[PDB]
This record gives C-alpha cells, sequence and structure tokens, in this order.
C-alpha cells in the first residue's frame, strides 16, 4: 500500500482519490493519502472551494515512483511532484502516519469498482495521450481540448485520443462506401484494432481513461471520445465474441459509476439509444442494456 | 448551411453549383401476386442532376437491372445516387466542377458526403424549399428516354430550351419550377395548358413549346391559376 503525501492544504478543496472524495478545509491539517492500492493507476483531482471552475487532477502509479502535492500560491493550485531523494520520503511519510494526519484510501473489500473502471487503462499509455514527457504522472482539467477538437489551439496541452470520424478516408474504403458507412466494421477491426491500437486492451484502455476524463473533469472532448470508441464497435457488424462481452462489462461499470445527477451532460441520447437499439449490437450488451433502462429510462 | 428563401439568389451567381434530386431513381409498380400476396416490380429511373444557372440536366438513367439481386432498395438508391452522382463530378474537367452539391433531400447527405470525402472543397449542403423536381417525370420526352432505357446510360437536355437567350437564369428557373409545380399539382391540367393550341409546337430539339414572351404570360398566368385551384378543391377554399 502507497503514499501521496501532501506538504500542506492551503486552501480550501474537495480532494478526489479515484472514485473517492472528502473536503478539505483552508489550512486543516492535511497531509495527504495512504493506504493507495498498488497495481492501478490512479486519480488524485482537486476543486476549490472558491472556484468551482476547473477540476484539475493528476494521474499517476504509485510504482512509477514516490510522489506528493504542494499547493504552488503563484500558479494557485495542488501540483503534483515526484521526490526523488527515496529516504527522505520514506521519512516524510512515516512521521506523518505517526502523527496521523492522512486520509486512509478507503478501499471496501467487496468492491472491485476501480479495478473494473480501469481494467486496462496502462500509465504509459496514459502518457502517449498527456504529453508530458518530464512527469511520470499526467496532469489533466475540465477545460483540455482534444487534438481533433484542435482540428475544428494550444498543442502541448492537449489530449492525444485517437482520431475516430464515420466520414473520412481511414474510415472508408474506396469503392465500399456505403457498405463501409452502414457497417464500420472494417474501420474497426482493421484500421483500429489491427492497424493502431495493435489489440482490443489498448483500445479498451483508451476508452476507459476517456470516460474516466469525462466524468472526473467534465472534459468535454473526452466524453466525445468515449462516446466515438462505443459507438464504432456498436455500429460493426463483426466484432469479436470477447471484445463484446467486456465491452458490456466495461460500460455496465461506468454507467453504475456515473451520478445520478450528471447523466444529462455526460451520456448521449443517440449514441446510446442508437447502440442499444439500432445497432449491429443492440442485443449483445445484456448488462449494459439492464442498468440503463432501470436507472436512465428517461434517456432512453 | 441549409437553402431556403432567404438565399435564393445564391443559385445564379457565377460559383457553380448542382441540385441533385433523387426522387425517381427507385422507382417501383405493386401489383397483386397469384397467392394474393403483394409484390414491387421496379421500373426504370433516373437522377436529377441541374445547373440551374446554365440549364444543364445531366439526366442518369438507373435501369431496373441494377437493382437485380439487391437488399433494402430504397437504401441502396440513395448510395447508388451519390456514387453516380461522384463519378459525374469525376469526369467533369477541374473547372465544371461544382463548388456546392444541394440535394433535395436530407437522406441524400451522408451517402453524397461520404462518396465525395476526395472532394473536401465541395460543399453538400440541404434545402428547405419543396423544389418540384420530382415532377420531371411528367416531361414527356424525359420520360421517354427512361422508359426506353435497355442499359444504363446518360443523357443531356438543357431544361430551360433557348429561354437564356430571352431571360434571366432567375426567371428561367421560376419558370421551370412553376411548370413543374403545376405539372406536380395537376399533371393533365397542366399539360392541357401547355399543349391546347396546336400551333405552338416543341422544336425537335427542345422540351416545351416554343411560345412567344406574351405566350409564357399567359401560360405563366394559367400555371399558376392552375395551382391556386388544386389547392382550394384540396382544402375547400
Ligand atoms: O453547347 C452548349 C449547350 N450545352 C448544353 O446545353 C448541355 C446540356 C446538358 C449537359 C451539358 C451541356 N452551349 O451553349
Amino acid at each position: 500500500m502507497n503514499t501521496v503525501p501532501f506538504t500542506s492544504a492551503p486552501i480550501e478543496v474537495t480532494i478526489g482519490i479515484d472514485q473517492y472524495s472528502f473536503n478539505v478545509k483552508e489550512n486543516q491539517p492535511f497531509h495527504g493519502i495512504k493506504d493507495i492500492p498498488i497495481g492501478h493507476v490512479h486519480v488524485i483531482h482537486f476543486q476549490h472551494a472558491d472556484n468551482s471552475s476547473m477540476r484539475y487532477g493528476y494521474w499517476f502509479d504509485c510504482r512509477m515512483g514516490n510522489f506528493y502535492i504542494q499547493y504552488d500560491p503563484k500558479d494557485g493550485l495542488y501540483k503534483m511532484m515526484e521526490e526523488r531523494d527515496g529516504a527522505k520520503f520514506e521519512n516524510i511519510v512515516h512521521n506523518f502516519k505517526e502523527r496521523q494526519m492522512m486520509v486512509s484510501y478507503p478501499k471496501i473489500d467487496e468492491d472491485d469498482t476501480w479495478y473494473n473502471l480501469t481494467e486496462f487503462v496502462q500509465m504509459d499509455k496514459i502518457r502517449k495521450i498527456v504529453r508530458k514527457d518530464e512527469n511520470q504522472f499526467s496532469y489533466v482539467d475540465s477545460s483540455m481540448t482534444t487534438v481533433q477538437e484542435n482540428e475544428l489551439s494550444d498543442p502541448a496541452h492537449s489530449l492525444n485520443y485517437t482520431v475516430i470520424n464515420f466520414k473520412s478516408r481511414e474510415a472508408i474504403r474506396p469503392g465500399h462506401e456505403m457498405e463501409d458507412f452502414l457497417d464500420k466494421s472494417y474501420y474497426l477491426n482493421t484500421v483500429m484494432l489491427q492497424g493502431i491500437f495493435k489489440n482490443s486492451s489498448n483500445y479498451f484502455g483508451e476508452l476507459q481513461f476517456a470516460f474516466l476524463n469525462a466524468m472526473f473533469f467534465g472534459n468535454y472532448g473526452s466524453s466525445l471520445q468515449w462516446h466515438a470508441m462505443i459507438e464504432l464497435i456498436c455500429s460493426s457488424a463483426t466484432v469479436p465474441k470477447h471484445m463484446l462481452d467486456k465491452l458490456d462489462e466495461i460500460l455496465y461499470y461506468q454507467i453504475k459509476t456515473l451520478p445520478e445527477q450528471y447523466s444529462d451532460i455526460l451520456l448521449n441520447e443517440r449514441v446510446w439509444n442508437i447502440c442499444l437499439y439500432s445497432s449491429f449490437q443492440k442485443n449483445s450488451l445484456h448488462n449494459t442494456e439492464k442498468i440503463m433502462e432501470n436507472k436512465y429510462p428517461e434517456l432512453l | 448551411g441549409a437553402m431556403n428563401s432567404s438565399n435564393y439568389a445564391e443559385l445564379f451567381n457565377n460559383d457553380i453549383k448542382l441540385f441533385v434530386d433523387d426522387t425517381n431513381v427507385y422507382r417501383v409498380t405493386v401489383h397483386k401476386t397469384f397467392e394474393g400476396n403483394v409484390a414491387t416490380k421496379a421500373i426504370n429511373g433516373c437522377i436529377f442532376t441541374l445547373n440551374p444557372k446554365t440549364g444543364h440536366l445531366f439526366l442518369k438513367i438507373i435501369h431496373t437491372s441494377v437493382w437485380a439481386g439487391q437488399k433494402r432498395l430504397s437504401q441502396l438508391a440513395k448510395w447508388k445516387t451519390a456514387e453516380e452522382v461522384s463519378a459525374l463530378v469525376r469526369s467533369l474537367p477541374k473547372e465544371e466542377q461544382p463548388k456546392q452539391i444541394i440535394v433535395t433531400r436530407k437522406a441524400m447527405l451522408d451517402p453524397l458526403e461520404v462518396h465525395m470525402l476526395d472532394f473536401p472543397n465541395i460543399a453538400i449542403r440541404p434545402t428547405e424549399l419543396r423544389l418540384p423536381f420530382s415532377a420531371a417525370m411528367s416531361i414527356d420526352k424525359l420520360s421517354d428516354v427512361v422508359m426506353k432505357a435497355t442499359e444504363p446510360q446518360m443523357v443531356l437536355f438543357n431544361i430551360y430550351d433557348d429561354w437564356l437567350d430571352r431571360i434571366s437564369s432567375y426567371t428561367a428557373f421560376s419558370r421551370l419550377t412553376l411548370l413543374l409545380r403545376a405539372l406536380k399539382t395537376n399533371e393533365e391540367s397542366a399539360k392541357m395548358i401547355l399543349l391546347s393550341d396546336p400551333t405552338i409546337t416543341i422544336k425537335s430539339y427542345h422540351l416545351w413549346p416554343s411560345f412567344t414572351d406574351e405566350q409564357w404570360i399567359t401560360i405563366e398566368s394559367q400555371m399558376r391559376d392552375l395551382i391556386l385551384t388544386e389547392y382550394g378543391r384540396k382544402y375547400n377554399v
């Protein structure tokens, strides 16, 4: 079990760790988060009490180094940093644990939610989507736009998701225009799976990352990417059976985890009704369709 | 964006454009089978592709054979139309290719858009106008060549005959849509109107009669009467 210590909490802030979150009061004696499960990526995120504008946060993997959070009063945010002096880091953490100034990552033992939300997410892939190679952790906020959003303005601060566009030459083979537009299996299986993602696990990992950035930061271009990657599968007549089964599980937990009050903005009525009721795979998402109809029947 | 009454003069400017109408591409007769079930038999169709500035009608005849052994023909027809329009643009020299193609039915947008991905600079546009191009098969010489075709075939017609010698494109198009609206609302009356006077002939190389300027006003007035009428007869007014 690992630890993210905080130098201090100078401004009042709501702190999220993965799907959990808690309130820290201005200059409350908070010194970080302990008992973080090793073996998963994690995200620690922040919404200032004053300016609820800009949710922001850091994707990291405690196996890739020792990370701490320190408020930067010039840039006005909680920054993630790496401690290279490993003895200094253990000594700091131990002092803070002895004084019990840390919140415990509060995983219930029956609970596989985070695993199920992050099953294919891998730090190495996150770092290709969020390019900041001098750090081992990745910063995301509400307002970052995606590469494809920029094509329709700061490239260094973008989310380099894989571009999916159903009305593109990549997606449509000359002479198979109707075939390829109405059945996107070529685009899924050959272009994206074989050509770009290499396997279904990398595909699913981008999809889960996009979903998580949408939910935790309300990043619009992230939600777009999640929906596009669902639609591309749902609109392919030929999908390996194992991919559809895992997709149903993946989405099931995404939908389970989504706040009930955020469904109106994070869920695209057209994509969902299409995927569940019109597409080739309308009968292949049994768990996803059941939770969707019991939790958000209004959308459908 | 979409094409409507507000931006109607854009049709007659000097950017090449084409209307594509697909309403006569897939035509059937519906009939009873011996077993008392119902069945369709396709008949020849056509794509109506029109330059509104010049009057050039690139009439692609859709021979029933294109349907053989195909499913979901109403959907195929949209794509087939798009493929034929796309082949047309590619056959024209660059300086003659349209800057815009305006589709009379929104269902043609995606099919056309996908077929024309090679032409990112050609805008594919819908319209809010209820244009009567479906009535093009009430023009006897166009229907004749469609129904006689034994294979796929492209036939070229100037839908304005020689009018542009005497009037503007804006007026030629407005006459054409009045004639076709009339033909669509009551074909018999409309045709009677156009032919009543046997002294006014249709030249061999034209689609419509050789009316003088004054005779066209009379005709145009009679078509308006017809369209008002049939509208009353329809809504009882
Ligand atoms: O020779 C001409 C007229 N050319 C046409 O009328 C025409 C008709 C349909 C398609 C292409 C050309 N210029 O005065």
